[PDB]
RNA sequence: UCAUCGAAUCGCCACCUACAAGACUGGAGCUUGCUCCCUCGAAGGCGCCAAGUAUAUUCAU
RNA sequence: GCGACGUCGCUUUUUGAUCCUUCGAUGUCGGCUCUUCCUAACCUAGCGCCGCAGAAGACGCUAAGGGUUGGAUUGUUCACCCACUGACAGGGAACGUGAGCUGGGUUUAGACCGUCGUGAGACAGGUUGGUUUUACCCUACUUAGCUGGAAAUUGCGAGAA
RNA sequence: UUAGGGAUAUGUGGCGUCAAAACUUAUGGGCUCAUUCGAUACGUGAAAAGGGUGUUGGUGGAUAACAAAUCCACCGGCCCCGAAAAUGGAUGACGCUUAAGCCCAAUUAGUGAUUGCCCAUUAUUCCUUUGGUAAGGGCGGAAACUUGGAGAAAGUGUAGCCCUUCCGAUGUAGAUGUGGCCUGGAGGUUAGGACGAAGCUUAUGGCGUGAGCCUAAGAUGGACCGGCCUCUAGUGCAGAUCUUGGUUGGCG
RNA sequence: UCGAACCACCUAGUAGCUGGUUCACAUCGAAGUUUCCCUCAGGAUAGCUGGUGCUAGUAGAAGUAUUGUGCGGUAAAGC
RNA sequence: GGCCAGAACCAGCCCUACUGCAUUAUCCUGUCGGCCGGCGGGCAACGAAGUGCAAGAAUUUUGGGUCUUGGUGAAUGCUCCAUGGCGA
């Protein structure tokens, strides 16, 4: 019984869980910049490395307003953005992780995409079965209409 | 996460009927329990110091606390035992977060190279490196 | 038991031009062409810019992964020098009674009356690797390849010394064979 | 002689999943494939029962 | 190439033990016949290597694929010679193989001899003469037919290289 | 370690499929490539030195030059050879190798202190049996909304005198008990039978843990016989190369 | 039928040997050891076990420890 | 009567939140530099756990007769009276 992302839709995959991962040096990827963290208890949080301790495992924070502690989370759920603060080129990893996150480059990308999508599959697992409802008049909607725009095609 | 907490155990001989205050033994152990600390505290005092569990009592082990959650390197002299080489001890700089932490690293690494298990393996002087 | 040592890096000057797509690498010159396949463990071949450089980094590391990454740099730098320079191939012979013939036809080789055996020794050669006698009079023993690729003229310069061997007999006495001589990189300014 | 078990359906699947162009201009699009879920579309408008609280869906190819 | 001195792994067609199975019966060696299997390679086959110039041997490795005889004496296995041959290698298969043959050796009841024993008799000492039953049953194999069969005989059960 | 059942939970052993369980764990630390990898003890032992110019680990001691690093010696295996047989061939099978191998750990994921998960004739609990002679309590008439019993009899034993309570419950040789089963016959009693007895048949049910009993229905049978208390013995059969009779396969 | 015929009888000869020995449930439930035996394929005797018990029996209880108190000459050691 | 479903008290397995409850040190400052040494006062405990009290409330299962009742203000006591809903 297989739940589809296309192509080749997959058989007997766990919905609480992908194996995401395909290896990476350590160093180009990451460094005390920004990441977020797919798998954990507090679920798709991002959080500003503070250090790269060993080889997988990481040092992951977050100044405030986040319930994020200063913690030790592994790379195999915390996977890079390019909304980098300290890694790569910007001269030196950075301190002070809340007045380098004031530079809004967390709150910019709260803002932007790809947290957009965040909260999108987080929203279809808070609504209730009303906008549920809501979701699906706005499909069928959006659907036929767009049958009415193909139409328009034909036309033209 | 890391298994293998760190031991504070410390104990006199049950004084005395001979000396009425032998002196105390303090030493930081780490294991899983604190019966498994006492079980190794017992070991030294009978091997270093010649008394028996039956004949002292322990005095009062303690879980020390932590050290602030950041990354920082650690040599653990370590010395474990095997049909393997017997009585080697070695050093394996290991850069995990706590002390708790590097010297489990320390375990897994013997037990994966030298197939040592936690009673076969002394530890000593898992102290810092700062470059 | 794993870590990092360096980063390896050639550069591409003008003449010579190299690709990245498909992680594979296509270089070409002015006196010939050649392109091949050089994957291995952590070994991703990326070309940073069209004519930079070559660069090929891994991010892992152990005796087995790095001693497999500079080969590649032994196996780039002479597609860039072959393109541009090239290596000549030559092979001698010697005799003590046994007059002989050779032969070669436009893309098979032959070998005849070699120690005695009167029938031909043929051999394949790729498309693009030519190659003349001097048996007339001045040199009247050597083969000479030319050719492009450090590694498909080197393939079939080394059968030529596996279609030699004298089996059950003294080989140190005497010399029979036209084998392969003197590995060399001939280069001109005639 | 059939009363059946089963319970999304495809001209938007279904070469390819991944190209092309960033150690800092975004590309994306060779896409969480569509559409499906109560009147062909959102704003209504409409009949439903007494199959009398569950009972294989008394449907449906 | 092995040899002092030596040792150390693995070996059964081994010398014996063990007494575990069999005493209301696993019928005795050797052959004949036929099939198989292994390589620790005897031959051919592949290079290799030497004081391997040709010749011709020399050492070695890889390979079980193919091949490995006919006789004399012996019941023999073995052994020995004879002769051919490229060479006549070594083994397993219940010391492969008797409801397949043979019956020469083991083989009893007859008899003779040698030693032993007072004697009857004994000898794993010699010699000679001395049963060899049954497939018509099941499977194995060998050929020879027949007939069902796809929810492998059934649901209507629905999948077409 | 063992009465008959249900549930909860474990033990040993496990969780890729067979196979219940990580629908292949968000697993974590390293190790491992093995042209017969390796992988559950005790099965019997698997492989012995030996080395290397091999992959990973550790200690003694140089250079600041190997052909900005590069050495001289060894300790430690995983792993390479050392090492081999005879039907085809075994981790148990497939298969696994960025594990489903090995050694360590884990147990909801560094968020905050528990049982990840699956399997028993075990454990816990729940009913039911049965024994203990195990304890009790009644051991002749009253009421809680519907019946049952704190009214069923002074009792080893049952269709228990009635409740309810604890505990135990396997078992060969053996022992013992049974208000226990069965066959032939006797003394008693009660009773059937031509309106169909014994017998016999069984997809005839029921009821007893069982031995067995009772019923029904015979398009069976035709004239004897059941229950109960004692008595009695030529009293229970699958197995003796049983005995006798009969049949049967092989078999047209 | 003959290393002692055949028939009937003693005779159902004897067998520490082989084979068999007919219902249920319940309650318990072992031993292959001691000594003696022309004994070692068997017996007898103890032990094990069952039944019936008798008897005032938290005791004359214990495959257990503690406490004292004895004992010993194996391991290791030492030549 | 048999077949179900639901409900309700009983006990049972329980859902478990907040978790408080004390302790312990963690940690609070000072100027130093890409080999780091020049140290003291506990007055803070939400990531201190070898550790104490929790029901209402979640679940099927199993059994149902000697009842229930009303709250008081202190430093917990008087007490009174006699299953339903389907299908077949
Ligand atoms: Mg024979
Ligand atoms: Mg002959
Ligand atoms: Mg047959
Ligand atoms: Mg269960
Ligand atoms: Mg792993
Ligand atoms: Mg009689
Ligand atoms: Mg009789
Ligand atoms: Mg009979
Ligand atoms: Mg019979
Ligand atoms: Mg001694």
């Amino acid at each position: 019984t297989d739940a589809y992302a296309v192509p080749l839709s997959p058989l007997l995959s766990c919905a609480q869980g992908i194996a995401l991962c395909i290896m990476v040096k350590s160093h180009y990827i990451c460094a005390g910049r920004l990441v977020r963290i797919l798998r954990g208890p507090r679920q798709d949080r991002v959080g500003v490395i503070v250090d790269i301790v060993d080889a997988n495992r990481v040092l992951v924070e977050n100044p405030e307003d986040a319930k994020m502690w200063r913690h030790v989370q592994n790379l195999k759920n915390v996977e890079p953005l390019k909304y980098c603060v300290s890694v790569s080129r910007n001269c030196s990893a950075k301190a002070l992780k809340d007045a380098l996150a004031s530079s809004k480059a967390l709150e910019k990308y709260a803002k932007t995409r790809t947290a957009a999508r965040v909260e999108a599959k987080k929203a279809c697992a808070a609504s209730t079965d009303f906008e549920r409802y809501q979701l699906r008049v706005a499909r069928r909607s959006r659907a036929h209409w767009a049958r009415k725009v193909f139409d328009e095609k034909d036309a033209k | 996460k890391p298994h293998l907490r760190h031991y504070q155990v410390v104990g006199r001989e049950s004084p005395s009927e001979k000396n009425p205050e032998p002196t105390v033994y303090k030493f930081e152990v780490f294991a899983p329990n604190f019966v498994v600390a006492k079980s190794r505290f017992w070991r030294m005092m009978r091997v270093k110091n010649k008394v028996k569990a039956t004949h002292g009592d322990v005095l009062s082990c303690k879980v020390v606390k932590d050290a602030k959650l950041v990354a920082r390197n650690y040599l653990v002299d370590i010395a474990y035992y095997s049909q393997r080489c017997g009585y080697t001890r070695m050093v394996k700089e290991f850069r995990d977060v706590s002390k708790t932490g590097a010297v489990s690293q320390a375990y897994h690494d013997l037990a994966s190279r030298h197939r040592a298990r936690y009673h076969n393996i002394e530890v000593l002087n898992v102290k810092s490196i700062p470059d | 038991m794993v870590k990092v040592k360096s980063l390896c890096t050639l550069q591409i000057p003008e003449g010579v031009t190299v690709d990245v797509k498909g992680r594979k690498v296509t270089v070409t010159g002015k006196r010939g062409t050649l392109t091949k396949d050089l994957t291995h463990l952590q070994l991703d071949l990326r070309v940073d810019k069209k004519n930079r450089t070559f660069t090929v980094i891994r991010w892992f590391g152990s005796k087995i992964p790095i001693a497999c990454l500079n080969t590649t740099k032994a196996h780039v730098q002479n597609m860039i020098t072959g393109v541009t320079k090239g290596y000549r191939f030559k092979v001698r012979c010697a005799y003590a009674h046994f007059p002989i013939n050779v032969s070669v036809d436009g893309q098979n080789i032959e070998v005849r009356n070699f120690l005695g055996e009167k029938r031909v020794r043929r051999q394949l050669v790729p498309s693009s690797v030519k190659v003349s006698q001097t048996d007339p009079s001045k040199v009247k023993d050597e083969i000479i390849f030319d050719g492009n690729d450090l590694e498909q003229v080197s393939r079939e310069a080394a059968v030529l010394h596996q279609m030699c061997l004298v089996k059950k007999k003294d080989i140190r006495k005497f010399l029979d064979g036209i084998y392969v001589q003197t590995k060399t990189n001939i280069e001109g300014m005639e």
